[PDB]
């Protein structure tokens, strides 16, 4: 009857088909961590923008739109730009972990409709209504839920 | 550091460009006097998951040993060597 | 031999199809070549590094 | 009968003949490895891209064109600049020995159908069917009867 005892008993002994339509509700709306002020933020990596992006040129993309037997679409001068001066940073980069340990974070938060430096609860649409999930809790087995059961009928 | 599983003569090329270099570095810091007169001189290897279960395996021995007075017998699994390396 | 009689041919290039070119010889291919790059380091560079450091009479 | 126990008798008894339709068949798609998820890649120095590559002038490919009495064909400023920053830094640091052991085994790739830091198993049509080949595994005397026999016969 209460948001934060009902995940709590959903290992123990209830399953999710038997909760109130208000429970349903209750239990995809966000935590009260939200709506408590923290106004801080770090890592500012973010694989959401790209640095070596540049302007429609209008002139290459109407010489690429006219199919012109052509060998190279893109523009390749910003994207040389920073693999020149990548060179020179060091070797402090410590690379693949932002492959790995960074890139791979943020895709599966992209998954879940979460913006990459964000730590708080985030929502998406599963079917007619919205369910907030975060990184720390991502209420996978809801998401199962309201997939799966909620194809023909309706839940709030 | 992280791969010498392999016996590849990779690391062999590898292997002695670092010891080579190791006899230029006694020369310049530990008088290269010293390098004529001291004999055969080894570089010791960064070990490996390979050897690293032989050396935790005789640890165990050592620790029968020091139980000698409480005699208390220890004895490893070869699955618990690699959960604890 | 097979290759200068075409140049002193008097053809024109549009007449000049993969037919009437005569292939290579299979030494010629870069396949060969790369095949024979698969072989001549790979398997003689480890022969370099072996025996290198026994020593023993 | 099985996929992986043909290849061990090929070499000692049977020829590559007599085996079943469902047997080549099977012996040309990949093996276990292939659905197995193993995320790593290495050496990213690909032949395949050019980065001394530009875009396609529209003013010089209009003048080179009309036959123009021309000297030269290419613009020759990326070229050029390639090579300039290779001698800044070469003849600091480098022993090449790559030109050599990297560039004939990304050759040798490109015959097979595979790319050039692609460590999996890669198809190639053989006549009328596929058969998926990989560096380690090179299919070689498959290749040679599915060419060969296969000529005005057909076989899947």
């Amino acid at each position: 009857s209460v948001k934060d005892i009902k995940k709590l008993i959903e290992e123990g002994i209830l399953d999710y088909e038997d909760l109130t339509e208000n429970e349903l509700r209750k239990l995809a709306k966000p935590d009260d961590n939200f709506y408590e002020l923290s106004p801080y933020a770090s890592d500012e990596k973010d694989l959401s923008l790209n640095e070596t992006s540049g302007l429609t040129n209008e002139q290459l993309k109407n010489f690429l739109g006219q199919n012109g037997t052509y060998h190279m679409s893109y523009d390749s001068k910003s994207i040389d730009y920073a693999k020149q001066k990548k060179s020179e940073k060091k070797e402090d980069q410590q690379e693949d972990d932002d492959g790995f340990y960074d890139a791979y974070k943020q895709i599966k938060n992209s998954y879940d409709g979460i913006p990459n430096n964000f730590n708080h609860e985030a929502p998406q649409l599963i079917g007619n209504n919205y369910v907030f999930t975060s990184i720390y809790d991502t209420k996978e087995n809801l998401i199962k839920f309201l997939k799966k059961n909620s194809e023909y009928d309706l839940y709030d | 550091f992280d791969a010498d599983n392999s016996g590849t003569p990779e690391y062999k090329r590898v292997m002695e460009d670092v010891r080579l270099s190791l006899i230029k570095k006694c020369k310049k810091v530990f008088k290269p006097e010293f390098v004529n007169r001291i004999d055969k001189i080894g570089v010791f290897e960064p070990l490996n998951k390979k050897n690293l279960h032989k050396i935790v395996a005789l640890r165990f021995k050592k620790l029968e040993k020091r139980l000698e007075e409480k005699n208390i017998q220890v004895s490893v699994s070869e699955k618990a060597i690699d959960y604890i390396i | 031999e097979p290759y200068l009689k075409i140049g002193r041919s008097h053809t024109l290039y549009t007449h000049i199809t993969p037919d009437a070119v005569p292939q290579l010889p299979k030494e010629c291919t870069l396949k060969h070549l790369s095949s024979y790059m698969e072989e001549k380091l790979k398997s003689m560079e480890s022969k370099k590094n072996i025996e290198s450091g026994k020593y023993e009479f």
